[PDB]
């Protein structure tokens, strides 16, 4: 009916007016609810998130032990962030960074941004202040379990001070997300693992800092250590998993794997050994692998070495594993 | 404490008011309010007393709580959720139960528990081979009966339809989360 | 199981729970069955996180539904009444009470204590909202966050967030958790779901619902029919 | 408020129930905006009515029952935080004041049949108050006389 | 707490003092009728059920029985656990398990009697 | 540890060492009796510690050395 369609548009009208243009519309015409992707630095990462990377303007969150490789993780999503052109910044509470091996991992520190928050207050506000700002485009903590209450450090070593951390996420995400949002702007939270006492039934691990940002969270990433990696008797890199615990974007619950070696960051070409294996565009042959017939090497190590050295032959199968996966 | 709790319980009838917690603490023969005002929080967690404004609102149970679910066919996820509790006797069971699961699956049908009933835990982490334990292998639970040697665990079933579950310990993590004890049927 | 066969009309709701639980899903899904028999629905997105291609996997007419993203939480229930009294709108969704955010406290920093506003805002929002959802045949859903209580010694520490008046204008209140997982092969691919009813002014309270959720589909409808 | 005073001078009407202290608003703050600040208009306005219902209802020889709600008391250091919402008049002129209180459960097996409900006498001025009642509500039949005759 | 009744001779109700074993207080209202008290069992013959031997079976006592339901009765005088069917002026007390046969004794030599229906089971033997 | 903080904070000190972390008692613990449960009361205080710590040290420069005993884990 007529009559309907008139009281329709005058009253979105009449929205509009008071709140401005843009204030509603049908959801099919708004491109600002689309989904934007950046890389997280590893293959198979981004193939576990099925729309290939993190959201911006999102919010997301890591956690695991320690000495899991969260760190080198964010940094090595900075350092791709920055390839294509964007603004980053670090935010480091636990007063730990060491520009050095962020330079090795191939972070430019010359341009990147870094703070070290007296307070954790301090910390939330300056993360407002970049959001509005609308010139930053990726930012990290370094550490929920850093932040502290001002009451807490002019208190005494003891004291309850209970439930404050708490109520300061419920307000930080309150306040954040709409900025976030409108300045297309990714944040990424670390965690670290605690124990419940007292819990009779069920994992007794969880995170530290309230239980706002769970909510708030639009994809929360687990990483753990697995195993060694050695090239004679001394280590040399780590293995790693990754499980996808939340998603908001595609579906939940994979996972992918990867090895860190020291000095370098993660390794490419063991994912493009890995992949083209499945893929079957890598035939294996017992301990031996061949590659259209020839015998690239023997081994995993030896196989990322020819790769390394025959660059078209791995520019063709990445670009074909993308294609399929 | 027991005695704490009885104090209270005798000096409020006979005087009429509670005791102050420096009163407690002379009776308890230590230097200190925080010897009675420790034992007065053990005894106001318990549900026994109240608190408001750091004064005792009063001196004002339920049983076994359901906590959660358990599999005896393949492993189900394990998640707490005490959503209601039963009045019965700890008692009862041979050693004294903590907490009531409910079962899904038919995989120890022979020794007597079946789909939906109520399995009564006693919570321990010593265990030997042969008896009836509860496992998480992975955030997920399973009830069967033990069989432990070397780097592999076998967890076996009561019913000739059903397979035994075996887990290496190198690749997957492996926790014991009690003893089973008895079942309850109300359906 | 909520007795008279739906959610009623005119009238306000109230779904909450834990995390990754199906709220969003529900709500859509209860969107998208309107929409088949003609009728015109909106959502206010609060927590910015909606995804437009997923709700049209669901079912939702995407190029019919209005959407809007409001920035402080008095903007965001003025929309909901400009649309309670324009008499055309069917149904409206408000993604979380927890994501409103009085302005007084958008413009403080963040240690500041605005103690007791978002309650007091809500109380007036219920006030002014009972009686015209009701003269325009208006169904309104309200979305929540669990919070734990501190200081209770014993029993149910859980709450939801907002203050005490939704409770009482509430005409149905829906509890939803995930209890399991579903599988094909090693790949889990759903979530196993538990909806009790808390309140209820058109039947009897404290029933239970039992169904399965498919990641890229709606609700699992012929398991739901094979287990009936 | 206009149509109670109207059924009082009427004459007849014998009872008469308004469903929420609550859910009475002044028309200031129903062509306002959300977020105003309309502060004691409701107190105010319930002071009139009631100074102006009271000898009505006497003439006439009507029996009006508020409902109400519980909201809390803010920052209070000691005492109790409950109050009830539309301003400190109707405590005064109030013959007698109940609380109603939902305290357990009545169950069948895993179905749960009705409520059990503790009630309290915390004015009066007809006899003596704070006197207790305890009863059963089911489901379908509202209060369980029979169970109560069986008690007493 | 509610009486429990072990060994039952013949001539007496079950409730009678020589059969009440002691006092376990369990709540009647968590069954679906009223439980009133309970009776222990040897129960081999309603396993594919779930009943074993050992185990206790709660009972609302009534005499009011239908059709396929579980019940406690007696014939000769001799307390047994098993389900009913009802021919007209036979009926047939039946077993739920693989090596039993039916009982179906003539109630002008012997007649069943009924003393309540079976609500739920609890249970505390060995594993 | 309120030793160690305000050392810390003075500016003035540029190496402390705490000889055990076994033995830093709460003073729930040291005012009670023996068989007393204290569950999980100094892994608290720990961090509230280290919260506390870590941006003094930063700070002045300070280098803070724990030195931890060994125990057996029950049941593994
Ligand atoms: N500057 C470095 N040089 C060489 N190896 C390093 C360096 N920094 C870290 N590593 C190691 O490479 C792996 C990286 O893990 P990390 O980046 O430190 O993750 P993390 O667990 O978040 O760090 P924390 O703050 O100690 S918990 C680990 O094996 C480190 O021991
Ligand atoms: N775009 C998507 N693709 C596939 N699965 C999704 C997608 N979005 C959500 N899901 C999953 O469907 C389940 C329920 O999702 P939701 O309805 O969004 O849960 P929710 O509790 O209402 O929202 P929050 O933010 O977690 S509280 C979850 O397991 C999601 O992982
Ligand atoms: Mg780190
Ligand atoms: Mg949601």
């Amino acid at each position: 009916d007529e009559n309907k369609q008139k009281a329709l548009a005058a009253a979105l009208g009449q929205i509009e007016k008071q709140f401005g243009k843009g204030s509603i519309m049908r959801l099919g015409e708004d491109r600002s609810m689309d989904v934007e992707t950046i890389s997280t630095g590893s293959l198979s990462l981004d193939i576990a998130l099925g729309a290939g990377g993190l959201p911006m303007g999102r919010i997301v969150e890591i956690y695991g032990p320690e000495s899991s490789g969260k760190t080198t993780l964010t940094l090595q999503v900075i350092a791709a962030a920055q390839r294509e052109g964007k603004t980053c910044a670090f935010i480091d509470a636990e007063h730990a960074l060491d520009p050095i091996y962020a330079r090795k991992l191939g972070v430019d520190i010359d341009n990147l941004l870094c703070s070290q928050p007296d307070t954790g207050e301090q910390a939330l506000e300056i993360c407002d202040a970049l959001a509005r700002s609308g010139a930053v485009d990726v930012i990290v903590v370094d550490s929920v379990a850093a932040l502290t209450p001002k009451a807490e450090i002019e208190g005494e070593i003891g004291d309850s001070h209970m439930g404050l951390a708490a109520r300061m996420m419920s307000q930080a995400m309150r306040k954040l997300a709409g900025n976030l949002k409108q300045s297309n702007t990714l944040l990424i939270f670390i965690n670290q693992i605690r124990m419940k006492i007292g819990v009779m039934f069920g994992n007794p691990e969880t995170t530290t800092g309230g239980n706002a940002l769970k909510f708030y969270a639009s994809v929360r990433l687990d990483i753990r250590r697995i195993g060694a990696v050695k090239e004679g008797e001394n280590v040399v890199g780590s293995e790693t998993r990754v499980k996808v615990v939340k998603n908001k974007i595609a579906a939940p619950f994979k996972q992918a794997e990867f090895q860190i070696l020291y000095g370098e960051g993660i390794n490419f070409y063991g994912e493009l050994v890995d992949l083209g294996v499945k893929e079957k565009l890598i035939e294996k042959a017992g301990a031996w692998y061949s590659y259209k017939g020839e015998k690239i090497g023997q081994g995993k190590a030896n196989a990322t070495a020819w790769l390394k050295d025959n660059p078209e032959t791995a520019k063709e199968i990445e670009k074909k594993v993308r294609e399929l996966l | 404490q027991q005695e704490v709790f009885d104090l209270i319980r005798d000096h409020i009838s006979q005087t009429g008011m509670p005791p102050t917690r420096a009163e407690i603490a002379q009776r308890l023969g230590f230097r200190s309010p925080n010897a009675a005002e420790e034992h007065l929080k053990a005894l106001a967690r318990k549900g026994v007393i109240e608190i408001v404004s750091g004064a005792s609102r009063g001196i004002r149970e339920e049983g076994l709580p359901l906590v959660g679910r358990v599999a005896a066919g393949e492993p189900l996820l394990a998640q707490q959720h005490i959503e209601g509790h039963y009045q019965v006797d700890p008692s009862l069971f041979k050693p004294n139960a903590d907490f009531l699961l409910r079962v899904s699956g038919m995989s120890m049908k022979d020794i007597g528990i079946m789909d939906g009933d109520l399995l009564a835990v006693h919570k321990t982490q010593d265990v030997r081979n042969g008896q009836v334990v509860v496992a998480r292998i992975d955030d997920e639970v399973t009830v069967a009966r033990l069989k432990k040697q070397g780097n592999k665990v076998e967890l076996l079933p009561e019913n000739s339809e059903f397979k035994p579950i075996v887990v290496d310990l190198r690749q997957q993590s492996f926790t014991i989360e009690g003893l089973a004890v008895g079942v309850i049927r109300n359906g």
